[PDB]
């Protein structure tokens, strides 16, 4: 019941940096690899050194070099640090093919090595952005090959959603749309997260004046471990990744649950506050704590899963659920009666030294399949239209070999996706 | 990841002199070439601009080229002449006389072939070229003539490498030679087809910066070329040092060029103010963005607000938050939305790296691509037509062998560029 | 059987400052929240810190900042300290709508949070002035929303009545009249208090040369706790807030009981004096101890309720009542036979360190529904008329969107109110 | 909560010089801009008037403007010139010659556009503007001319912000220029439509205060402008420091303006007496109210008792009881009810805050709005008509391009204001 973590691009790697740091914090792992104690993510060598089961890929050396110069470079095996010599210029054409195609075989074989190291691989998780090159384009290439050799193993993807505020590439819509299609084709579950919503949480609930990616990544990393580490460690009601597939995807296409997380409270505001299971879950149904820029009250629910860490009793959860059903404004779709899944571990939430969040006694992760996701898609469609109407910058992809129809096609596929969410939301 | 820089003409020679001075300062390289830096990062990407010579000495990956020995010698006599190797001094002995025909078409070509062989040698020594950088004038004989010949040959040999150039743009208040518009037109004609991007800096605007904001009573080229070098080093800071966003020049090219032929840029810089007021400054990102947006801090003689923006790139140096930068630059677009073209949502792109310029806590470099730029082309094309119609001085170029249609077509392409800015303008 | 305290404006907040200080004094609460011991007003966190169930709102930061810099800032939860950025300029138009409308949603949700924290909310009490902006206008807005979501919970309001002496806004009549109407529409019981009558008591019974608001607030705060804390703590004859509704309001409109309180005696004059239950209640029927500028001997009584603290025996109260009936000049209205309600706690009156009143062994709060209240209304009507006759300052409201008829309307509503009090006073 | 202050003309420059001196004293700010205060409260609302510069240095949110360099330089040379940033010195080089037409209509307009850009910059740096404060003359060319232009542009950009101004009012005993009434009339005409309130201070009355009450044999502007600054700082004490009543200027505006066009105020001040008698003083609220009511302590040259009061605002500084202040001010109305207008019950409003002026235990600032003010307008309008009828000196303004009807209409509006005071008078 092991897994592999794949980090592509700076978005994937920098997030990964916090993720593995967190895993060290969860089990008392020293940077040197020495750890006296997580075998799902680490393998052990005869030296008593543990090695992260992960692959870090960046087509430009730069970020990988950062890894190589950091403290955890002694944790990572040199073969897991793979780099190219030039980026994809924020461009899928290069990421997916022109450049990335020259490295991907190395990458896949290192994955195989790890796959052979694992005895019972449940699956793997991938981190990347939607708008980058390496992070999007290369990622697409990668998933094409992984679904060939692994197939059936869990394909979890964590994708960063381009915000209107932050925008670092003018052709991000194009990059994102191309990517999206391929993730529809090969992922099992995609989680897109909006840095702009996260910033909002950090400035209001963590009270942070000036959020950076380093703080943003800490938040995300903890959420990801609450989903996985928490499954590995055992608790009361353990919930496997295969159950998430089974329970969260009603139709082959609706594989886009979103995440909301609480408690996200600064130490200073946590004093004085004690949240019950019910109260934390009430925070989880608030749009203001949503890690994606959309409105949960607008959309309808199809699936919802709550995972618990630390001090939680099933009974309290049962009461909390009743409250959500009655309080809310949780319009669930007829197609799914009642769909709330509950996983409860005993493992307590962990705290990062030099962190920005309070120590908490219980924590809740909300995963949910809601029709509000279409909203985000609509925003991207529009942006595409504008760029594509003029065909500004199109030569940067076409000149690398892309076909006009490929862009049309991908957009259309997203339009279909959104329409499918509409359809499922239509009660029947 | 490496870049070959070439200095052509006095402009190129002196601006580049300041550039290399700055780059060595960036990495802790003394005038002898010895490394005495402060950080490991100073060495970590030193390869973009340097070769490591025996003894931990570095040699700048760049070629100095001209037709006048004196200039070359004056550069070599100063600090940093010592850092250059003899192999990079390529020159003749008789200037072009400000004649593109002599520089491009005839005499300069004779040296260009030897320059190219040195270029090739250096590209062979490199692991992987990222691109080329040229520094030259748009109005001079070797700066625009010889340099453009060199460019056509380099791009020919390296189609996928980034060709960028920085060049001095004529102004009504600057103009030295009567045929300066003629040289400009001919160079533009070639540059628009043969480069990936060019920066348009005008001495007029630079003088205004020096007095107006820097409070200098005597602007000199030594300081004017300093300001240019600041912007030149700014664009590869992230390339050379770790950071968070957009380090690569190609990435920047992708985000800054919406149309193949519109590749002319408006550089600017913040903070840019005299010391007298610095004691009252408080640099914040809003402060840097205020100065970078303000047309008075542009190095190009053109006010963006007269036209409309197609793209904006902002590069930040030093430890700033992601929010602060991304919120504030978004807010620039939000507050000044009337000056941006509606085709591109999110016209402002940012790059952020972690290493500040020596002496500042934070800094920001502005690259604009606005339709206002067409005004600079109007100044040139207009002046050109007046001369051209009467053929004043033309005989000096026809003496070299240039055809009236060569100039006619050159004009035509300039007119095309203006019309394309207008097509995108509105 | 819990409650929430809402403090709006400086009048509401500064009064509240003394109120929560008093609650600390009643139960030995440290400024840090630590308290070893009131659950109706406080909730407890796992740290053993107790948090005041209250919300403080001020459209100008200033006063809230004062709170934030005081000792009890460690008691208050940061989310309960809500502020705007500009006051209402003493003007309902802004308080109720232009400015206040932009914050009120925050406020209401924090109230909801507390409402969800309470298990059995009896209701809530609001403190504000009639003449201010935030205190009047914002308050109106607030009550409009609270009656929607809570409805039926107790709506007690404590309003400061503008005195002829103190007058700090020229359009106070206008502000007050607009407010009044809305309080008629949504409060369950309004208590208006006149700082000028209070000053008179402080200078004569407390012997204070120079009263300030800080001394005035102490007096009021104690009265308010004698009504509520005293219900929460249990005594002999406990009297709920719902009983006050039932017993004090004969018709939907007559919801304006006034308060009188005794003993209000300085330490120096209390030596030597011992008041019996009967004697204190005799002080309570004296106009000179009335906290509202009106004449109780002029008006008639409809309802009267006496609440007792400390050392009181029902028998002594019975005798005191007979005395009031026989001594007095308590003309009760035919419509209500005999209407005297008695609540008796055991909880002794408390003393504020550095206070201005003597320690007392028994204390009496008088609530009463009397026709004399019309008097006060008449004064306000007249003042309105003068201002409105000229229409001086009208542009400060109209320019913010108010309608001329709105002012006419509100006055008329007050005239109707006064007439209704007349009618009830008419014996039948 | 922030305020942008602008100093226009010598009057503005010197009065404001004293004002800023005082405000820095209020907060413990030394002439370098460094904070060395006494209290936390000194910083707590420092933002109304200051920007925090790097190093805990503060910069006054205010612009210094004139057409004569010398004045500007003299201000900058004194303490507090150092606290101002170079960015706030906007000036030309040739005064207006006391001509509103040159200041407002022509020359001053040229600078006003640059002033406004600085204004905008500062308003952008602010979190939330409360308002604007201008200090200027009613009779000078830039003080009344340029300044009124600036006001029309600022109010245009910020309709809901409080525009207030303090200005020097001509008197028969002061009058310097023959066209001073002409400048006054033209400025009044504009100010009555474009401001929310203006304070009318007359040097004549100020001289009387200085000698009569302050026992000075040589009243100087250095002290006269001191008295003005006292009142200017008084009105924002509560804004800046915690207190009990009416801190906001808008609240005050609401309570002081019964009719849109009557927005002229009579400032006064207590305690205001020489040191010789101070040893026999015993400040109480009755003492402060006695001095504030007494017309001799008014800064405006007008006795309120000749007219009738529409509104009275009293601002108290220092720890006084609520009763004492509210009883006593009520008693003022009670005892002097014959001088108040019966429309408003409770004509006297009070503000009370907890921080006293440095050196005093308590202090009180008086703002009156009485119909007596019309006398000042009579002095101006009368003098005007005498000149205007003969057109003496008019040619100097017609030389600029001013129309006889421009002045005629200006007069008309002055006449309206007097008639409105009479309508409310009785
Ligand atoms: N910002 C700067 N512009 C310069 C400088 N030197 C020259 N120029 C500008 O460049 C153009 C003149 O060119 P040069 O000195 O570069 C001519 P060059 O030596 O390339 O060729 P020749 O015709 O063989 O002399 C013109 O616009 C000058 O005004 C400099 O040092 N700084
Ligand atoms: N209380 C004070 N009044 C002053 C002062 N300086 C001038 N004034 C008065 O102001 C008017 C004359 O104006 P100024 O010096 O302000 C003229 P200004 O410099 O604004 O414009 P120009 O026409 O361009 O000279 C007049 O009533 C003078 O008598 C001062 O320092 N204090
Ligand atoms: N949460 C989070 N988002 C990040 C981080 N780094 C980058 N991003 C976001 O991911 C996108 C940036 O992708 P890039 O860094 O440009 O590119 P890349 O995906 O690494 O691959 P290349 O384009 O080839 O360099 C933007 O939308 C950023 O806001 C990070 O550390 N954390
Ligand atoms: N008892 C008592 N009355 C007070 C206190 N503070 C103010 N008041 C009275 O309440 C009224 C003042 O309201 P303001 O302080 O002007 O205004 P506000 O209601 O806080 O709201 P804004 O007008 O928007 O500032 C006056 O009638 C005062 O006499 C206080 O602490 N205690
Ligand atoms: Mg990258
Ligand atoms: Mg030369
Ligand atoms: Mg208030
Ligand atoms: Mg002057």
């Amino acid at each position: 019941r092991e897994c592999i973590s794949i980090h592509v691009g700076q978005a994937g790697v920098q997030i990964g940096n916090a993720c593995w740091e967190l895993y060290c914090l969860e089990h008392g792992i020293q940077p040197d690899g020495q750890m006296p104690s997580f075998n799902t993510f680490f393998s052990e060598t005869g030296a008593g050194k543990h090695v992260p089961r992960a692959v870090f890929v960046d087509l430009e050396p730069t970020v990988i070099d950062e890894v190589r110069t950091g403290t955890y470079r002694q944790l990572f095996h040199p073969e897991q640090l793979i780099t190219g010599k030039e980026d994809a210029a924020n461009n899928y054409a290069r990421g997916h093919y022109t450049i990335g195609k020259e490295i991907i075989d190395l990458v896949l074989d290192r994955i195989r090595k790890l796959a052979d190291q694992c005895t019972g691989l449940q699956g793997f998780s991938v981190f990347h952005s939607f708008g980058g090159g390496t992070g999007s384009g290369f990622t697409s290439l990668l998933m094409e090959r992984l679904s060939v050799d692994y197939g059936k193993k869990s394909k979890l993807e964590f994708s960063i959603y381009p915000a209107p505020q932050v925008s670092t590439a003018v052709v991000e819509p194009y990059n994102s749309i191309l990517t999206t299609h391929t993730t529809l084709e090969h992922s099992d579950c995609a989680f897109m997260v909006d840095n702009e919503a996260i910033y909002d949480i950090c400035r209001r609930n963590l009270d942070i004046e000036r959020p950076t990616y380093t703080n943003l990544n800490r938040l995300i990393g903890q959420i990801v471990s609450s989903i996985t580490a928490s499954l590995r460690f055992d608790g009361a009601l353990n919930v496997d990744l295969t159950e998430f597939q089974t329970n969260l995807v009603p139709y082959p296409r609706g594989h886009f649950p979103l995440a909301t997380y609480a408690p996200v409270i600064s130490a200073e505001k946590a004093y004085h506050e004690q949240l019950s299971v019910a109260e934390i879950t009430n925070a989880c149904f608030e749009p203001a704590n949503q890690m994606v820029k959309c409105d949960p009250r607008h959309g309808k629910y199809m699936a919802c899963c709550l995972l618990y860490r630390g001090d939680v009793v099933p009974k309290d959860v049962n009461a909390a659920i009743a409250t959500i059903k009655t309080k809310r404004t949780i319009q669930f779709v007829d197609w799914c009666p009642t769909g709330f899944k509950v996983g409860i571990n005993y493992e307590p939430p962990t705290v990062v030294p030099g962190g920005d969040l309070a120590k908490v006694q219980r924590a809740v992760c909300m995963l949910s399949n809601t029709t509000a996701i279409a909203e985000a898609w609509a925003r991207l469609d529009h942006k595409f239209d504008l760029m594509y109407a003029k065909r500004a910058f199109v030569h940067w992809y076409v000149g690398e070999g892309m076909e006009e129809g490929e862009f049309s096609e991908a957009r259309e596929d997203m339009a279909a996706l959104e329409k499918d969410y509409e359809e499922v939301g239509v009660d029947s | 990841r490496e870049i070959v820089h070439i200095q052509a003409g006095q402009c190129g020679n002196q601006i580049g002199a300041k550039f290399w001075e700055v780059i060595s300062d960036e990495h802790g390289i003394d005038p002898t070439g010895s490394y005495h830096g402060d950080s490991d990062l100073q060495l970590e990407r030193i390869n973009v601009y340097y070769n490591e010579a025996a003894g931990n000495k570095y040699v700048p990956r760049a070629i100095l080229v001209d037709l006048e020995p004196g200039t070359m010698d004056s550069v070599r006599s100063g600090p940093f002449g010592q850092i250059f190797r003899p192999d990079n001094f390529v020159f003749g002995q008789s200037g072009a006389g400000n004649n593109w025909a002599k520089g491009h078409y005839t005499e300069g070509a004779e040296l260009v072939d030897s320059v190219l062989d040195v270029v090739r040698k250096e590209s062979e020594s490199c692991d992987c070229l990222q691109g080329f950088q040229l520094t030259h004038s748009l109005g001079g004989g070797t700066g625009s003539g010889m340099g453009t010949l060199l460019i056509s040959k380099i791009r020919e040999e390296y189609p996928d490498r980034i060709m960028n150039t920085f060049s001095v743009v004529p102004s009504p208040k600057v103009s030295d030679t009567v045929v300066e518009p003629y040289n400009a037109t001919l160079s533009v004609h070639q540059l628009v087809e043969n480069t990936d991007e060019t920066y348009c800096i005008d001495n007029e605007a630079l003088y205004d910066i020096c007095f107006r904001t820097l409070k200098l009573t005597t602007p000199t080229y030594g300081d004017l070329n300093h300001l240019v070098s600041a912007t030149m080093s700014g664009v590869t800071t992230c390339l050379r040092f770790p950071g968070q966003l957009n380090a690569d020049l190609r990435k920047l090219a992708v985000n800054m060029v919406p149309f193949p032929r519109l590749h002319f840029f408006m550089p600017g810089f913040a903070p840019l103010t005299s010391r007298g007021s610095q004691q009252y400054r408080a640099l914040t990102v809003p402060e840097l963005t205020q100065q970078m947006f303000d047309a008075k801090n542009m190095m190009a003689a053109c006010d963006p607000r007269h036209g409309r923006y197609l793209t904006v790139a902002a590069v930040f140096r030093g430890r700033m938050s992601m929010k602060e930068v991304d919120e504030q630059m978004l807010n620039v677009q939000n507050k000044n939305s009337s000056y941006f073209v509606e085709w591109i949502p999110n016209n402002v792109k940012t790059a952020v790296c972690d290493i500040p310029p020596r002496g500042l806590k934070m800094s920001a470099t502005f690259i604009g691509n606005s339709t206002a730029i067409q005004e600079l082309f109007k100044r040139i094309s207009e002046q050109f037509t007046a001369m051209f119609r009467r053929k004043a001085f033309l005989h000096w170029y026809t003496g070299e062998g240039m055809d009236e249609m060569e100039f006619t077509e050159a004009e035509s392409n300039m007119n095309d560029l203006v019309s394309e800015y207008q097509q995108y303008q509105d």
